[PDB]
């Protein structure tokens, strides 16, 4: 009984991330799917103690 | 280090600044211990989150569907159909990961400007009273009490009041 | 130093009124170093909002911060029984360091106005061997929390010789009580017969009070 | 999860040495994720921040311009707790005192909040005139009492320094128990009084005994109401 | 004599982002655009529940085959779930007229 | 403001300058009165119209068109059909839009640079013979005539004429 | 020229440094000649070689095709087949080249910063022992031989031994 906004065949995806890789098949208002396997980036600082 | 403070003449991120993303440590009569600045931290958090907010929610999504099963007999629509996938699938993540690397770097270079844009500040408040060691830092030709130095990292740091014991020292020296 | 200062100081809104608490700074606090906490009586506070409206792990969603600058505001919009409590916000500066908080808001739930039970009680035997002699008036379970108490020696009104208390918003019937003591000393009191003791309330049609006669 | 234990009521002597320990459960306190900020809570002056320490590989020591220069937070990696240290307690620092801890992460950036608390303690410094109260009996009229309610209750005058812990029945009863705060008299005696609605059929068959104890003059009273 | 410095942040991790010109610059705090979890369970889309065949496929279910009188039930869906491999479908063979071409108008109702 | 000049130490953009995009304002015996600077100003209005004009022609459009009708039999195609336009609404929407903020902050991220630009040119051909105000002006230790005034405006500034009677003042000072 | 140095204050790139892409000339008694600067050069080849190879290969290309025959009763079909293919024809060319002047323009905003770069460092590692001439170079104030000269151009230049002579001669002027 979850409600979500994206559908998959593994199962839904939550969060409102511009992007997803669970599944190319969705259905729903869903993140585009995208071969990325990593999408990190930079909110901080070079880590230089 | 586009702006040269980041990795450049500031060569090591203070570990025990908890506080903010920039600061000041200061060492004088009464003690030392770091400090960290708002009006450099907060105009940064605050423009990044809305940068890391700008390209999450500009990806509109519409309430729509990808699984299509074709007859055996429609190959070439099958075919079809994975190919109208396949390209968004080419282009949405390739602009993507491009996307990230430009706005990591345009996010370094942006933190080493700030950096950089404090130092240019602090120098050009003293301007001679006292002399730049180089690594980040400086020596006051006077003795500066925290009152004095609370007025370096505020902005209404005094210069007439404390230029005449410069000379007297840098004349020393 | 960053003295906040909220107000309302004591607010009594009814279950599921949209509750609005204002936080005044005494300067600029930005964005990211505004903490908001949730007191209840007696219990340590607990953490509501930080940053400036994030919500904190297992915080419902009624409560939703807001603002910037000198504002800062706290919102809850439905409120419910379990927020009868005192608010605080909760600043952080860097240079130099300070981390305080303001006045606190505490929240009241509106009930009906209640009429006070009287009760009177001269002063004890054991004390009038002490050489004091203190009649203590009583009032409770009523609202809202203001009343009026008149002493009266001899049909005589009496002011500068009795402290009055009130107690918090009970925790079962959300009401108050009121006590109002008399001291005097020994010789001021076998000098009088009658004490009265007079109170106006919301509730009370007409001011009831409750009176007695030393020696008898 | 975390949980934040702290040591008991405790009393101190003017002028002494104040040292309270935090005991941490769930967390390293050598977390470099984590913040151990102190904090105080009077009734009065409403709450202030006091310390703060942290480990980033060395431990540092951040205390508020209010107690500059008689305040320490020492950490134990052993016992994995910190402590606290009030030297020259006043009659202005007997309250509250707390111990917190900050996973709040802004992108490394910290709000300083708690997102972890503790109990509290009561800390209560004893002053230069230390008197036990004279607690009284309030019996009730002969007449207020033919209503449906009889009213008992129980004088506690001429104390200091605050606070008093009242307790009816060792603490069995607690129906219609009321407790006004202390009014401070014109003697500089805290002043305070405790009442119980209790049913006017049981003023013979059930004894009435308010239990009045006074921490900082070993003051501990067990006068009986008999109407 | 006194001494005040400038400086930035350092802290404890090791998460690394790659960057136009070096990778893993290891950076104080980052954030993932990526989505890669799900929670293995199937939710109500658009808020509405969907319809779940189970052992019966779209065709047995709206022919309404003798051993699917578990679901003539729902009336009203987002969308269809059906197994991999459909058991129960048209028990006597024959040809559906435009049998894909169906699933895509009862789709959703 | 990445260069630290625009909202930077130059907290005020002047509305009496109409000619150009930079400029100075001079005070002096002879009078006042702004006036803008077009070395500053053209190049940068030429490379922005460019700049304007690059992301304008270069999207090619072909002569084609989009509404299609199909029969209520090929819905799973008149499904594609639709699949296919979305797409394209979908990608050329957030490339478009997450382009316009970026060379928006790249296009605020250049005109600090030239006023900074201009600041370290004429911060480097006097340097001495005025103190720097901070506010973004200077204080010249001579009297500069207006002869002297436009050549620090051109580029042509004589640093050896009016460099004696500036020790005799920054002496005074 | 963000930073203002190329094609800034230094207004011509050196035909013979070929060693690498930024370097020194000296000029004293024991002769001249041009040195490259190898801190700076191999920190730009390498960051651009990899700025090369991420937009190279981040193009991940499935194995597919593109040449479908339609019926000349599936025309509608056929059409659709074309726009599948001009919509990516349309797309991965316009941001395609809208990111060439990109990183053209970020490729040569990196060069002009680590000029910009190397000259904040040999300025502020003298300080008053050379006036700058303006034009991208400085004149020492005192004699420097080839071992003082590789000093300043590897970091280690020294201040305390060649500062005595230095007023001395700056007094003169
Ligand atoms: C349903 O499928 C099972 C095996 O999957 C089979 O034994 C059974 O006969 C089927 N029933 C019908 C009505 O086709």
């Amino acid at each position: 009984e979850c409600d979500a906004k994206c559908q998959t065949p593994q199962g839904a995806i939550n969060s409102s991330l511009p992007f997803q890789n669970v599944h190319p098949v969705t259905i729903g208002e869903c993140p585009k799917y995208v071969r990325s396997a990593k999408l990190r980036m930079v909110t901080g600082l070079r880590n230089i103690p | 280090g586009l702006f040269g403070a980041i990795a450049g003449f500031i060569e090591g991120g203070w570990t025990g600044m908890v506080d903010g993303w920039y600061g000041y440590h200061h060492q004088n009569e009464q003690g030392s211990g770091y400090a960290a600045d708002q009006k450099s931290t907060q105009n940064a958090i605050n423009g990044i989150t809305n940068k890391v907010n700008s390209v999450i929610e500009k990806m509109n999504t519409q309430f729509t569907a990808v699984g299509k099963e074709f007859n055996k007999l429609e190959r070439r629509m099958e075919n079809l159909n994975k190919k109208v996938d396949d390209g968004f699938i080419d282009i949405w993540t390739y602009n993507a990961e491009l996307l990230v690397l430009l706005e990591n770097e345009r996010t370094l270079d942006f933190h080493d400007s700030n950096v950089k844009n404090l130092y240019e500040k602090v120098k050009s408040q003293l301007k001679n009273n006292a002399k730049e060691i180089g690594n980040g830092c400086f020596e006051f030709y006077h003795k500066c009490n925290d009152e004095c130095m609370e007025s370096v990292k505020n902005g209404t740091y005094d210069y007439p009041k404390y230029s005449e014991e410069s000379k007297l020292n840098r004349e020393k020296i | 130093e960053i003295v906040l200062t909220q107000s309302p100081g004591t607010l009594s809104l009814s279950p599921g009124e949209r509750v609005t608490l204002s936080c005044r700074a005494s300067q600029t606090v930005y964005n990211s170093y505004l903490a908001w906490y949730q007191q209840k009586p007696g219990q340590a506070p607990t953490l509501l909002i930080y940053g400036t409206s994030t919500r904190a792990t297992g915080v419902p969603d009624r409560f939703s911060g807001s603002g910037s600058g000198t504002v800062f505001t706290l919102t809850i919009s439905r409120l419910e029984p379990e927020d009868f409590a005192v608010y605080f916000c909760q600043q952080y500066s860097t240079s130099p360091r300070a981390l305080t908080f303001g006045g606190g808001t505490k929240v009241e739930i509106k009930r009906t106005v209640a009429a006070p039970s009287v009760f009177i009680f001269p002063p004890s035997d054991e004390q009038l061997k002490s050489g004091t002699a203190s009649v203590v008036c009583l009032l409770n379970n009523f609202y809202p929390r203001e009343a009026k108490v008149q002493w009266k020696v001899d049909n005589a009104l009496q002011s500068g010789n009795s402290q009055e208390s009130v107690t918090e918003q009970d925790s079962k019937d959300s009401t108050y009580s009121l006590s109002s003591t008399l001291t005097l000393s020994k010789a001021d009191y076998e000098k009088h017969k009658v004490y009265a003791c007079e109170v106006t309330h919301q509730g009370l049609s007409s001011p009831v009070t409750k009176s007695f006669n030393r020696g008898e | 999860q975390v949980q934040l234990q702290q040591s008991g009521p405790r009393l101190v002597k003017p002028s002494q040495t104040l040292s309270l320990t935090c005991a941490i459960s769930g967390d390293s306190v050598s977390s470099s994720s984590a913040v151990w900020t102190w904090i105080r809570q009077s009734p009065s002056r409403g709450l202030e921040w006091l310390g703060r320490t942290y480990y980033r590989s060395k431990w540092y020591d951040d205390y508020a311009v209010s107690v500059q220069g008689r305040i320490t937070i020492n950490p134990d990696t052993s016992k994995n707790q910190i402590s606290l240290q009030l030297n020259s307690v006043t009659p202005d620092d007997t309250a509250v005192y707390y111990c917190a801890r900050s996973s709040i992460n802004i992108f490394g950036v910290f709000v300083m909040a708690m997102d972890v608390w503790g109990q509290g303690t009561a800390v209560t410094v004893s002053s230069p005139s230390t008197k036990g109260p004279s607690v009284f009996p309030l019996a009730p009229s002969s007449k207020s009492t033919s209503g449906g309610t009889a009213a008992l209750g129980c004088l506690v005058k001429d104390y200091f320094p605050e606070p008093v812990t009242v307790s009816w029945n060792s603490g069995a009863l607690t129906s219609g128990v009321h407790t006004f705060p202390a009014v401070l008299q014109s003697s500089g005696l805290y002043s305070l009084s405790s009442v119980v609605t209790v049913p006017s059929s049981s003023l013979g068959t059930q004894t009435y005994i308010c239990n009045v104890n006074h921490k900082p003059s070993n003051t501990k009273v067990d006068k009986r109401v008999e109407p | 004599g006194d001494t005040i410095c400038i400086g930035y942040h350092a802290n404890n991790s090791t998460d690394t982002v790659d960057t136009v010109l070096e990778k893993n610059v290891t950076v104080t705090h980052s954030v993932n655009l990526l989505e890669d979890s799900h929670n293995g369970k199937l939710c109500r889309l658009k808020g509405i529940a969907p319809l779940q065949l189970g052992n019966c496929s779209v065709a047995g279910w709206i022919l309404g085959n003798p051993e699917c009188e578990l679901l003539i039930s729902r009336e009203s869906w987002s969308y269809i779930v059906e197994k991999p491999n459909p058991e129960n479908g048209t028990c006597y063979p024959g040809h559906f007229a435009d049998y894909e071409e169906l699933r895509e108008q009862l789709s959703s109702v």
